[PDB]
């Protein structure tokens, strides 16, 4: 098949920096017509993708000259000479030289900021939910950076991976941090069967993990 | 140039999805129209296209259940996909082929499709109180379909709020939201989780109070 590999997956930048995003195809994108149908799109949250560069290096209508595309055959690069806030989003390369037409997996252009440790809060099941016959233990890991983070749940000192559901927010608009929510789902009998519940967060801001616990008592 | 998808929103698995793309500002006899979808699990995927000339091209992985046609005089393109499965849940777009560049240039706003056998179900809203700043929460569990809107103190408390994307569990959605306020404001001052689920016409105002 014709695979499009976009690199990098995430690209943290400071406003003003230059950014370079690459796209490599498993086969030459030079089409039999002699044209190279490699294009670049930028997509923002809640919006459809917008065309930036078509046929390797042609800037599309209304696209600022800071954007430029280059490359040939199987290697392509999109360059933003001086990054602006409005450039933040996910970039996708798209090839229409071979059917099926395919998109790269996208590169997220994100804003860098100082590293920040997560504020971790753990919550036992509400009595309301307990009455209903269920049990969810919730843990929030708020305002951290970078987004890479590892959350582990421990029940009576034993690590639990099944029954865990995680959700992550997008980079925050005001402080540029990320937040995450993790929920350990259990049967009420299971929950009542154990006493110590722990939410453990491992982030690069510390050699030591942040631990939050409670005892059902 | 303007493309607009008109679709069903909710579809049950095994059934079919029909979407009509109505275009304005240009002639279908002059520009081909592509269909592309987007889901978290598969990113952007091109489904097929109907060229100005009227011929079609499809992504081999869908051709067995996909059909695209158009009515040049009505400026409408018809998309129909059968035997939907849960992972066909996505945002479906039609986009204009920019002639000889073979790149999509004008896109429709997209129509969100959820493939699910689930029935409309209001959420269970559980307050999350602790077991300087204090973080309080709210668990909105077991609802369908998306979306629900969570606010704090009826929208009066907007800073320090994190509402997380819902996740699917047992075919129902569950999401949480956290708010962080100075500890000198809670519980001295009331903090409430406000949830609205349009589809089931329900709203829930859950006050967050200390435990035990």
């Amino acid at each position: 098949e014709l695979v499009m590999t976009q690199s990098p997956l995430s690209l943290p930048v400071s406003l003003g920096d230059q950014a370079s995003i690459s796209c490599r195809s498993s086969q030459s994108l030079v089409h039999s017509s002699g044209n190279t149908y490699l294009h670049w799109y930028l997509q923002k949250p809640g919006q459809s993708p917008k065309l930036l560069i078509y046929k390797v290096s042609n800037r599309f209508s209304g696209v600022p000259d800071r954007f430029s595309g280059s490359g040939s055959g199987t290697d392509f690069t999109l360059t933003i000479s001086r990054v602006e806030a409005e450039d933040l989003g996910v970039y996708y390369c798209f090839q229409s030289s071979h059917v099926p037409l395919t998109f790269g997996a996208g590169t997220k252009l994100e804003l860098k900021r100082a590293d920040a440790a997560p504020t971790v809060s753990i919550f036992p099941p509400s009595s309301e939910q307990l009455t209903s016959g269920g049990a969810s233990v919730v843990c929030f890991l708020n305002n951290f950076y970078p987004k890479d983070i590892n959350v582990k749940w421990k029940i009576d000192g034993s690590e639990r991976q099944n029954g865990v559901l995680n959700s992550w927010t997008d980079q925050d608009s005001k402080d540029s941090t990320y937040s995450m929510s993790s929920t350990l789902t259990l049967t009420k009998d299971e929950y009542e069967r154990h006493n110590s519940y722990t939410c453990e967060a491992t982030h690069k801001t510390s050699t030591s993990p942040i631990v939050k616990s409670f005892n059902r008592n | 140039q303007l493309l607009e998808e008109s679709g069903p929103g909710l579809v049950q698995p095994s059934q079919s999805l029909s979407i009509t793309c109505t275009v304005s500002g240009f002639s279908l006899t002059s520009y081909g129209v592509h269909w592309v979808r987007q889901s978290p699990g598969k990113g952007l995927e091109w489904l097929g296209v109907i060229w100005s000339g009227g011929s079609t091209d499809y992504n081999a992985a869908f051709i067995s259940r996909l059909s695209i046609s158009k009515d040049n005089s009505k400026s409408q393109v018809f998309f129909k996909m059968n035997s939907l499965q849960a992972d066909d849940t996505a945002i479906y777009y039609c986009a204009r082929n920019r002639g000889y560049s073979y790149a999509m240039d004008s896109w429709g706003q997209g129509t969100s499709v959820t493939v699910s056998s689930a029935k409309t179900t209001p959420p269970s809203v559980y307050p999350l109180a602790p077991g300087s700043m204090v973080t309080l929460g709210c668990l909105v569990k077991g609802y369908f379909p998306e979306p629900v809107t969570v606010t704090w103190n009826s929208g009066s408390l907007s800073s320090g709020v994190h509402t997380f994307p819902a996740v699917l569990q047992s075919d129902l959605y569950t999401l949480s939201s956290s708010v962080t306020v100075p500890s000198s404001t809670w519980p001295s001052e009331t903090v409430t989780c406000n949830v609205a689920h349009p589809a089931s016409s329900t709203k829930v105002d859950k006050k967050i109070v200390p435990r035990d």
